[PDB]
């Protein structure tokens, strides 16, 4: 809800500080919100892109 | 290195007039910048009255 | 396209369960995904659970509530999925053949294909 817009004006960031609040559901309620194409979300933990 | 720009820092109170002091002091890591921009030269910024 | 072997498919049925399955390109290898999306005009379409290549995560409901899906076989490699209760109404064509997409993932908006294709014209809607 801060300093963001639509696709035409999205916000760009990169830092090794933390992970946004999307991972809250990645503990016991991992719904399809984590839309991954070609790879599974689990593979992210083992290795990254 | 490998596209990761790293900044280290350390502060130590002193009492000197010229030249650096003696002793040893490690520089704790400060922040890693994954900007990955080619770097060839640098300049300093100072405050002028 | 050449039709792929299957052990039961088509329109769903009320009550009970159906082990919808389709033959996979690989043999004796279970490290593959699968998608059962059916393309057809109109709003008479319902989302179908997808299985990722890793297979550790099952369906869009996660492994917390889902059940393991068998994807290994001896005579002919096949993938077995369990169907949850859904409305019997259906109008999309069913064609168990080689899948047009192989980069299976956890995405929801992703679908098997955009357009339709050759398949049986069975319909119980109109």
């Amino acid at each position: 809800a801060t300093r963001f817009a639509s696709v035409y004006a999205w916000n760009r960031k990169r830092i090794s500080n933390c992970v946004a609040d999307y991972s809250v559901l990645y503990n016991s309620a991992s719904f399809s919100t984590f839309k991954c194409y070609g790879v599974s979300p689990t593979k992210l933990n083992d290795l990254c892109f | 290195i490998d596209g990761y720009f790293k900044i280290y820092s350390k502060h130590t109170p002193i009492n000197l007039v010229r030249d650096l002091p003696q002793g040893f002091s490690a520089l704790e890591p400060l922040v890693d910048l994954p900007i990955g921009i080619n770097i060839t030269r640098f300049q300093t910024l100072l405050a002028l009255h | 396209q050449v039709q792929l072997v299957e052990s039961g498919g088509g329109l769903v049925q009320a009550g009970g369960s159906l082990r919808l399955s389709c033959a996979v390109s690989g043999r004796t290898i279970s490290t593959f995904g699968m998608g059962w999306f059916r393309q057809a005009p109109g709003k008479e379409r319902e989302f179908v659970a997808t299985i990722t290549r890793d297979e550790d995560m099952l369906l869009y409901a996660d492994s917390v509530k889902g059940r393991f899906t068998i994807s290994r076989d001896t005579a002919k490699n096949m993938v077995f999925l369990q169907m949850n209760s859904l409305k019997i109404e259906d109008t999309a064509l069913y064609y168990c053949a080689v899948r047009r997409d192989s980069s299976w993932g956890y995405s929801r908006q992703s679908t098997e294909y955009d357009y339709w294709g050759q398949g049986t014209q069975v319909t119980v809607s109109s």
